[PDB]
């Protein structure tokens, strides 16, 4: 199950 | 025993060669199970496992949806990454991620990771407690300070905690007779001469499952630690490996390769003879 | 399929430069004259157009020498714009540059000038232009381009752009540009005032590490100091009225925290 | 900038046996950064239809792929595996070797 990934550097 | 799930992503650019390239794909253990690349036409992800394929079709655009957020969000990092290493837009570049986690044999957490790499070198990673992160240089502890003003491992705990180990131990009754089976190797020995007065003895491991294994040569017990190749794939969903030594002609029976594996009942104590 | 793409930027004033590179594995260039080659049929290898005209204006495409076949399939549309041929629009925020996270903004784009075509740019993106055809309402066309949901990827510099009905390639002066910034979700600070609101000197200070500070009424801009206690301020010197203020990390100008509570000077 | 040479193996799914159906393999690894190219060579000449796995890397961050297609070995035919790579200036052939 895939992550939210929505935070830039 | 043991299992992990992990997604890893790699984000690259390409100045003039084409739009910047997302490529993630997900494993339990040693066994791939989906893929996203940007490049390619579904634009959505795929499965890689038989066991996965009867997941519903919701399932299928929640995943989609959610890789391709990550994919936006990666290319974006891409270009503050040129920023804060004041590189120039000409160069390609490299952004790695993995995340995911680990649980033991009764299923609960053990570990929880979320990492990245710029250019191949650590750059800023979650820490064991899910609360505070390792920036690897003076870039990364920018990100550092905004993920903590933005308090953003609390979202990584709870999928962690929550979301990833719920999927891993799903996974792993899907996939059961395939995830948690044990193939044992099939083992045998070579020899080659070198020279006049030595010779090559190479001990063989095929056809085991999972990837993790010991071969090890002993002569007259003392391990003479030797050629070890990096375990292999063998397109099948089994691994292979081999480890060689170098004798002197008329000892190759003072020398036993010794195999170490969890599809063996009993460690394998191998002895050439022509 | 060859790869083509324009270097500094499809969006060019004229007079400036812009190469069009074509990588494959010589080439030659084409214009949507499908089949016929720009210039003659001229073999680019090494194409730098500079100083552009608007004869460079156009959608194109290329081809690679190929000799094991000659050449290679087309390759993908680059629509190059020139702009600086009329006056220039108006662009306005709705309802105002500074969005919350997640939240959208209507970037209205405007004109005396009867545009047929409006094209809205983030400077610095590769990203094709935006295109709206112009609405007409009392002595002026416009167009309302929604942006949004707001993340760091959509903030940064717009401007916006007018053409007319036969030449939609060749774009007026650029609009003044305005600044789009995305607020939260990293932690508001707290402001206050030396001596105090009645009246001076606001202060800005955080726990968290912001490289700068952003004073708004209802912009202004000033470094933090790591002054001490571990808190990060700074101190914007000033009719009053109600103020607020945002922290910011370097190299990302376009990115603020949460605002702070509203403060009121009188 | 990190840069990693790959590694190459050259090898067969399963024990080569002339007349059989079999895969033959190439497994490039440890290399840094990910664009690489990979050939299957048969008598010098390239294989069509050569497949490939989707990229992935390891704990260090370093890529591996595999390189796969059908064939039936004989005697007669020497198969290779070409790679080329940043990090080396002339293409690398390595021999498979039953
Ligand atoms: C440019 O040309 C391509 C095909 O030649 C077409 O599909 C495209 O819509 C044109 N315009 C733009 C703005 O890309
Ligand atoms: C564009 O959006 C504004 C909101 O600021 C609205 O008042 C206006 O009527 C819109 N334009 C049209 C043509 O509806």
């Amino acid at each position: 199950t895939y992550q939210w990934i929505i935070r830039n550097w | 025993g043991s299992h992990s799930m992990r997604y890893f992503s790699t984000s690259v650019s390409r100045p003039g060669r084409g739009e910047p390239r997302f490529i993630a794909v997900g494993y339990v253990d040693d066994t791939q199970f989906v893929r996203f690349d940007s490049d390619a036409a579904s634009q959505r992800m795929e499965p890689r496992a038989p066991w996965i394929e009867q997941e519903g079709p919701e399932y299928w655009d929640e995943e989609t949806g959610k890789v391709k957020a990550h994919s936006q969000t990666d290319r974006e990092n891409l270009r503050i990454a040129l920023r804060y290493y004041n590189q120039s837009e000409a160069g390609s570049h490299t952004l790695q991620m993995m995340f995911g986690c680990d649980v033991g044999s009764d299923g609960r957490f053990l570990r929880g990771y979320h990492q990245y790499a710029y250019d191949g070198k650590d750059y800023i990673a979650l820490k064991e407690d899910l609360r505070s992160w390792t920036a690897a240089d003076m870039a990364a502890q920018i990100t550092k300070r905004k993920w903590e003003a933005a308090h953003v491992a609390e979202q990584q705990r709870a999928y962690l905690e929550g979301t990833c180990v719920d999927g891993l131990r799903r996974y792993l009754e899907n996939g059961k007779e395939t995830l948690q089976r044990t193939d044992p190797p099939k083992t045998h020995m070579t020899h080659h001469p070198i020279s006049d007065h030595e010779a090559t003895l190479r001990c063989w491991a095929l056809g085991f499952y999972p990837a993790e294994i010991t071969l090890t040569w002993q002569r007259d017990g003392e391990d003479q630690t030797t050629e070890l190749v990096e375990t292999r794939p063998a397109g099948d969903g089994t691994f292979q490996k081999w480890a060689a030594v170098v004798v002197p002609s008329g000892e190759e029976q003072r020398y036993t390769c010794h195999v170490q594996h969890e599809g063996l009942p009993k460690p394998l104590t191998l002895r050439w003879e022509p | 399929k060859p790869f083509l793409s324009a270097w500094p930027s499809a969006v060019v004033p004229r007079g400036g430069h812009v190469t069009l590179r074509c990588h494959y594995r010589n080439f030659m260039l084409y214009k949507e004259r499908i089949h016929v080659p720009i210039f003659h049929g001229r073999l680019f290898q090494e194409f730098n157009m500079s100083p552009v005209t608007t004869a460079h204006a156009g959608n194109y495409t290329c081809r690679g020498s190929h000799p094991h076949s000659g050449w290679s399939a087309a390759s993908n549309p680059v629509v190059i714009m020139v702009t600086g041929n009329h006056r220039k629009p108006s662009l306005l925020a709705h309802p105002g540059p500074l969005v919350k996270s997640g939240e959208r903004v209507i970037l209205q784009c405007w004109s005396d000038i009867m545009f047929e075509h409006f094209f809205l740019h983030k400077e610095g993106i590769s990203k094709d232009p935006s295109r709206l055809v112009g609405q007409i309402h009392d002595g002026v066309s416009k167009a309302n381009f929604s942006i949004g949901p707001m993340m760091f990827a959509l903030a940064g510099t717009y401007r916006c752009y007018g053409s007319v009905t036969h030449t939609p390639y060749q774009l007026s002066a650029p609009s003044d540009p305005l600044d789009i910034v995305v607020t939260g979700p990293y932690e508001k600070p707290s402001l206050s005032a030396q001596p105090g609101p009645k009246v001076v000197t606001l202060s800005c200070s955080s726990r968290s590490s912001y490289d700068m500070y952003h004073l708004s009424r209802e912009e202004r801009r000033l470094p933090a100091v790591r002054k001490v206690n571990r808190t990060f301020q700074a101190d914007f010197p000033l009719h009053g009225g109600t103020y607020r203020c945002f922290g910011s990390f370097r190299h990302s100008p376009y990115e603020w925290s949460d605002p702070s509570d509203p403060l009121l000077v009188s | 900038m990190i840069q990693r040479t790959p590694k190459i193996q050259v090898y067969s799914r399963h024990p080569a046996e002339n007349g059989k159906s079999n895969f033959l393999n190439c497994y490039v690894s440890g290399f840094h950064p990910s664009d690489i190219e990979v050939d299957l060579l048969k008598n010098g000449e390239r294989i069509e239809k050569v497949e490939h796995s989707d990229l992935s890397f390891s704990k260090d961050w370093s890529f591996y792929l595999l390189y796969y297609t059908e064939f039936t070995p004989t005697e007669k035919d020497e198969y290779a595996c070409r790679v080329n790579h940043v990090t080396l200036s002339q293409p690398k052939i390595v021999k498979w070797d039953r």
